[PDB]
């Protein structure tokens, strides 16, 4: 049995870490929900 | 039991220890998260119990108490924040700026972090702390790390 602990607020932090790149992936959605890439 | 809003870690006594499976937003009496950390069962606050409400394989979404509340959507121009809430880490602001998957049905935002699959749930925000989708469904790229989609549900 699963439960849940708070681990936060949802705010916007200014001067966070700015880190990762923006790719444009060709992708297919299948009807169980996953993501595969079309090349 | 706890209904205030913020970010909150998924766990399980199921397997060795406490696991953490995922994350989830707490948001106008309603917890959002992936339909693959819960697939679908009930959750428990303290003496609490939350039951799901909707839910969908495809978006990967579900929400408990209530209807889905997020309808926050990327801009396709700005950086976005992913509240990161890794396993045994601490929460954490991650700003980068997202990614396209071109789709048959369209296109989507895509955030390309790598994080462990139990940081599935966390919350990836606009410059006013809105939740504009979920991190936690995505892909793997050539070069096997995660590449993860921006997922956000319907407000009815
Ligand atoms: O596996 C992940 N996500 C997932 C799993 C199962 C299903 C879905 C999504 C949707 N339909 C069922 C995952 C999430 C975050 C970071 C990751 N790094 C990595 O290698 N996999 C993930």
């Amino acid at each position: 049995d699963m439960y849940i602990e708070r681990a936060g607020d949802i705010t916007w932090e200014k001067d966070a870490e700015v880190t990762g790149n923006s790719p444009r992936l060709d992708v297919a959605l299948d009807e169980s929900g996953d993501f595969s890439l079309v090349e | 039991g706890e209904t205030t809003d913020g970010v909150y870690r998924v766990m399980t006594r199921r397997l060795l220890g406490s696991t953490q499976v995922g994350v989830g937003v707490m948001q106008e009496g309603v917890f959002h998260t992936m339909w693959h950390v819960t697939k679908g069962a009930a959750l428990r606050s303290g003496e609490g119990r939350l039951d799901p409400y909707w839910g969908d394989v495809k978006q990967d979404l579900v929400s408990y108490c209530g209807p889905w509340k997020l309808d926050a959507a990327w801009d396709g121009l700005s950086e976005v924040q992913l509240l990161a809430v890794p396993p045994g880490e601490r929460a954490k602001n991650i700003q980068t700026l997202p990614g396209i998957f071109k789709t048959k049905d369209g296109d989507i935002g895509a955030v390309a972090l790598d994080y462990p699959a139990g940081t599935s749930g966390s919350p990836i925000l606009d410059k006013c702390g809105r939740v504009i989708g979920l991190y936690g469904n995505g892909v793997v790229i050539k070069n096997g790390s995660y590449v993860s989609a921006i997922t956000q549900g319907k407000r009815e």
